[PDB]
């Protein structure tokens, strides 16, 4: 165990001791607001955190989750509660000790990368030490070392504005790491990047955490972004609905009914956007390019007018290319075609024989989606 | 049913000026000697030399462009032709004293305003009450405190030019993205660290813009104060007004606008 | 060699004023009658009614906070308490004309600025040459064009307040995102359609900011123009300056502050017979005369208009024919150059006061008894008055007539600025030389003396006179008869001026003397 | 055929008649720039367009491709050339006729949606008619009709700022359509949306074009975004490298060598980002959630420390869930594991037996990617 929290809470607005007393009994937040006009972002939060335990904190815009982070670091002074780090509280600390705790243990990462545009990447990276009054060569050494750990040192002596989101995020994370912190707070760090770069950053972060065993108070509104990396989750709606974590207990034994809609636990509404190949104008090479970009091995083939026609496979396209023979001849018209919400489960047998999915073709020939062993999921939900 | 505002203000002014008289007198002596020395320094320099130096500065700050330095040389030559050089140097020294005093006492006040919301509430009303009064008023106490001359001119210019400086300082320190502020406070940076590493270098544009405004206001207030001591081209324009001699008035106004253009262009090229 | 810039400008202005004179005069008539009618209409509204109306509008604009409406009501009540209402209404009418004209002439100019890239290049230089130019200049040609009155205030405010409106308009129309303009073009929106559908409804914020700046500038420039016509609180603050009267200057400044804050706050919350026309010059000597003259002259049934302004302007005012007359013409030497210019364009009456003694002034305790017996006392200064005064013709010639004064400096001030400077000297008990004249009031409180002038250039046979425009005898004989007889005692005039300096109102003190000497006063009425 | 262009070109800067003369001989753009300082964005463009022929225009930032659009609509007056629409030129038109052509035939779509924030969606939609001086009820009728065609009419009487990119784009497209234009110019319309919404918009646009046979001068820097929809492509680097179009001829017989790097036509660098399941902390339900989000049927399973361990399948996870038995027991350790650039093609046989891919596991147990019938593509490139 590393952290331990007790009745931590934060009240905004004015005339708040009344609100503090109220939460000391258990009045809901909405009553407090309507009575005092003192909006509350956190409410009787109690939990604990261990070492190396990426502890995600999910929720919606308005749950007061980033506020919880900033309370851990005390950027926002807690209205009440305690935070036992290193057997040392944090809400009862003088300024200098809190300052050293910030410089040494904690470190922060932000949604929009929290970077100084009036500096070059290395200065931003070393700022955490620059403010600690240390000689400059070791500062620059650790900065270049961290950047080399992120494969962008050649991109130093440049300015953030001339970079892309991913490199700015890597720079912010390195600035955080330069300190050798025992903790890393994030406020939707990867939420501003592209989802591809988002996955890349998640994988890199997991790699790091495997190498570096340090706590991480992540924050995200994407449940995917939490299950991928999160070792213990905590969902927040103005308070801790449940944080049993371990990934499934949010899915297996959700205490509330709100979580079960937050994670979103019949008919063929499970169809997914399809990968299409308009044969009449495109051909084999285009189809193979589409497969490469789309990271698949087969495709669905339609008529120019968006009528479904059949299926295409990588080998079929290759044969077409070598033979110069075009599509609509080396093609798979025979397919287990399906309707929109009309073959829910009678399809169980047919889905097994055919490795390819079963396009949910509209009765008029149009196509909406496909089905790839997502049917086995809710066929057995019974 | 009238209320005696006039009597209250007159009594307060008389009491304050008769109470702190020694300080005002010593300030008068120091300011007048300092300003006469500065003017003698700046007019001792031959005019061709200073015109050439300033045109060189124009070329330096603007290398490819030739219109601005050409205008500088032409205007300053015109001034020196008409004979308004010593006046010009007196005007400059008044402007310098006023601008530096206003900056020195306002920028810190802007910091304080940005650091406490109470002081902003206290001051913004005062800034509104200060930048809205006509300049004519501000000098009446000046004479009452410092007497005829230049000291009252710079005091009035200070009081008339300090608002926009303070306002822009506070506004340009209060508008920095809270993300960078949270980054600074999260890596353990005291007020000094973030103030001298984050707040200033990002507010500098607003601050120097407000300090251009401050300079314009101080210059106008000097022209006004020319009615009391306050030498320079203000005296020439005032004489033109009191005589309807549009000639000298337009000449001195041309010279003042030339000076103000020069200063605006220079200040415009210390922030970019 | 020097270039005749001054001669060129004066020649061009003279050619204009001789060429477009009829247009200027018709504009003067129409504008003055218009502004006078508006002011009469506004002051016809009682103060309580308009104050309550404005407080109601404050409530409507903001109903949650009670700060602005409260400040408005308290301040306007305070003003009307101090007696500064009619002046306030004149100020508002000037400001409205100025702001409206500036807007009407700038916003179209901002359009023709933004829609053309040449016009920006042409005008922005002009805007920078207009936006730093001192206000005092703008009102020189105004008198040369329209002459004294409200018209100069309007014209100066226009020309001084146009720049920010034009600039912010051109900025706000040139800054709308190019995608919106590209769209409005792609849908075939003529310039008019996009201008009235896209440009303005988005630039209005900047345009209103520029209009707020325009209003501020017009207000300040009215305050400045007070020296010429430009009635309102500007006259009050100006007189408080030229007399060092802290109380009245503070009062007028606070009233202008109230007016300006009101207008500002509103703007940011609308973004989303027998008549006499006399002239005097704020000199404690001449304030006493006219004020007494008017209060008495009223009694016979004379309609009055006193206009306070500078000496040489008044001579022009009386000269060209823009006013009736004035009784403040020290002669034949102190104001002689004024006569050399516009002494031929009058019909002088005759003296009004024997014994106008001009000369320097020094504390009696000091040794020097004549200017020739002056070495280097008082930092070699001559603490004088406004540079446009008449004694400055003498003092300029004095320093350039004697040897010992060849290295002495003349430092202008106001006609009342020195008096407080003097009082500082006597309390400090330091040598100080001051330009001076008589009759005056400080002689009655201090122990001071003149300095004998062996050359006597600065005035020996000095005596106030009074002048009237030629033919006035054929257009207002009653005043011509009255003014001719206006000649009265030298000695206790000062009761008029000593009473005031002790803490009474000019009219109140002017009333009192007339009761004592009503018999002599009635002699004037004949 | 609808459009036909002749030597159309546009020269910026000053002293340009010299540049016009130069391009009349064939001098490159760079020489023109260095000699005159008159940058050129288009250079001797000649082509033609047919009806219903989505004619994409690819290139890089700097190719002067959006300029070509704005020249077609004449928002940027052409330096030279002609544009024969409806047997009527466009660069020699008076103002009113050009204005009517803009109101009737042409219509435009922009990258950042070109929407007026000071209006409500319906007013933006009807603007194209509002400017044509037509009565308001038919305006509102056609506006609501078009919005209903985009399933957001309930979102009218609202402001764009309170919407998301997709709905703003639909509104812009409807505003374009309200006019019943015969043409639709786009400047990277979908480039500001999310790639998911981007695909949805592409499909909707194709649906529309099938229903509505009107020309479309699309623009995009994504080759995918062109092959998906484009019926004839034209690549641009300051000039027309080649526009044979038909999808493959850019791929099959690329005239230049630049195109072959623009479209990007050995070792196992073809590995793709993997879909992972950290068994030691996550379990069956989490794995099935990942499959659902990731739109697949299987997954790769690693050790907490990012060591590869094996494979998991949907049926295996379902059995684990019903049985309550956890992963690492019902799992597929046996797999055709592979190294990073060391089994390029010897793997041809093994890839066939196994439906699942072959993880390119680092020799130290780490995982980088997988291979899904992308090997059959370049195995036969020989
Ligand atoms: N990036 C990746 N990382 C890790 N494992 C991956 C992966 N991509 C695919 N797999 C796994 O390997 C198998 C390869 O599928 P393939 O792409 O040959 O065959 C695919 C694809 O060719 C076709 N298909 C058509 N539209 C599709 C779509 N929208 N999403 C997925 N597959 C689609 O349907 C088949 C469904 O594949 P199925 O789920 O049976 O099985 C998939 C999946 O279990
Ligand atoms: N000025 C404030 N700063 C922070 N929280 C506030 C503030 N005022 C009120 N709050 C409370 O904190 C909540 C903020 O919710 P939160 O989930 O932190 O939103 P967010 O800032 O959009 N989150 P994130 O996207 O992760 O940065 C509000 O709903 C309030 O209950
Ligand atoms: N002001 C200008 N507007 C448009 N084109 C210009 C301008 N100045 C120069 N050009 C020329 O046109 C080119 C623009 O390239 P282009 O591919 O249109 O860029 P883009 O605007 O980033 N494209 P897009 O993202 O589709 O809107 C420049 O490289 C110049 O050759």
């Amino acid at each position: 165990v590393k952290i331990k929290i007790e009745h931590l809470t934060k009240i905004f607005g004015k005339r708040i001791k009344t609100a503090l007393t109220m939460v000391e009994k258990g009045e809901p937040k909405n009553e407090i607001l309507k009575k005092t006009g003192a909006t509350v972002g956190v409410y009787d939060t109690n939990f604990e955190i261990n070492e190396g335990e990426i502890f995600v904190i999910m929720g919606l815009s308005g749950s007061g989750k980033s506020t919880l982070l900033r309370l851990l670091n005390r950027l926002i002074e807690p209205t009440s509660g305690k935070i036992f780090i290193d057997n040392q509280d944090v809400a009862t600390l003088n300024k200098e000790d809190l300052l050293q705790v910030r410089r040494k243990t904690m470190s922060m990462v932000f949604q929009n990368f929290g970077l100084f545009p009036h500096r070059t990447i290395l200065e931003n990276t070393e700022y955490g030490l620059e403010v600690q009054n240390v000689p400059k060569e070791e500062r620059r050494k650790r900065a270049e070392k961290a950047l080399d750990n992120a494969n962008l040192l050649d991109f130093k002596d440049q300015y953030p504005k001339q970079l892309s989101g991913g490199m700015q995020q890597r720079v912010g994370l390195a600035r955080a790491l330069a300190n050798d912190p025992e903790i890393l707070l994030m406020d939707e760090a990867f939420s501003a990047l592209d989802p591809l770069i988002r996955r890349e950053m998640q994988d890199e972060l997991l790699e790091l955490q495997a190498k570096f065993q340090k706590t991480i108070i992540f924050v995200s509104h994407d449940l995917n972004e939490a299950l991928r990396i999160g070792d213990r989750i905590a969902i927040m709606k103005d308070g801790k609905i449940m944080q049993i974590g371990t990934g499934e207990e949010i899915l297996t034994n959700p205490a509330n009914d709100y979580v079960k809609t937050f994670v979103e636990d019949t008919a063929e509404n499970i169809m997914i956007p399809a990968l299409t190949t308009n044969i009449d104008v495109d051909g084999p090479s285009v189809a193979l390019k589409k497969m490469k970009t789309e990271e698949v091995s087969s495709l669905m083939a339609v008529d120019k007018k968006r009528q479904f026609r059949g299926v295409v496979t990588s080998e079929q396209a290759i044969a077409a290319r070598k033979n110069n023979q075009p599509l609509k001849d080396v093609m798979t018209t025979d397919v287990g075609t399906v309707s929109k919400e009309m073959l829910v489960r009678d399809i169980l047998p047919i889905i097994y024989d055919a490795p390819t999915p079963l396009a949910v073709v509209d009765d008029n020939g149009f196509l909406k989606g496909v089905l790839i062993r997502g049917s086995v999921l809710e066929a057995l939900a019974d | 049913g009238q209320v005696p505002i006039a009597n209250w203000v007159s009594s307060a002014t008389d009491w304050i000026t008769s109470t702190f008289s020694s300080g005002f007198d010593v300030i008068q002596k120091s300011g007048t000697v300092l300003m006469n020395g500065i003017t003698g320094a700046l007019t001792a320099v031959p005019f061709w030399l200073m015109i050439a130096v300033v045109t060189i500065l124009a070329i330096l700050v603007s290398g490819k462009k030739i219109a601005f330095p050409l205008f500088t040389f032409i205007g300053l030559s015109l001034i020196a032709n008409q004979g308004l050089w010593s006046d010009l140097m007196s005007t400059i020294t008044l402007v310098l004293l006023s601008s530096l005093l206003s900056i020195i006492i306002g920028v810190p006040l802007g910091i304080w305003m940005a650091k406490s919301d109470l002081v902003a509430k206290i001051v913004q009303p005062i800034l509104d009450f200060m930048q809205t009064m006509p300049g004519f008023v501000y000098l009446i106490p000046a004479v009452a405190f410092f007497g005829i001359g230049v000291v009252p001119g710079v005091f009035a210019s200070v009081i008339f030019a300090l608002p926009p400086t303070v306002r822009m300082t506070n506004l340009g320190i209060r508008q920095v993205s809270t993300e960078l502020v949270e980054a600074a406070d999260s890596f353990g940076s005291t007020a000094r660290q973030k103030l001298f590493k984050l707040e200033f270098p990002l507010a500098k544009g607003t601050i120097m813009a407000g300090v251009n405004q401050t300079i314009m206001l101080a210059l106008s207030m000097v022209v006004i104060a020319s009615m009391i001591g306050a030498p320079g081209l203000g005296r020439g324009v005032l004489a033109a007004v009191q005589s309807a001699d549009i000639g000298k008035g337009f000449v001195s106004g041309i010279s003042l606008v030339i000076l103000a253009i020069i200063i605006d262009r220079f200040t415009q090229k210390l922030n970019v």
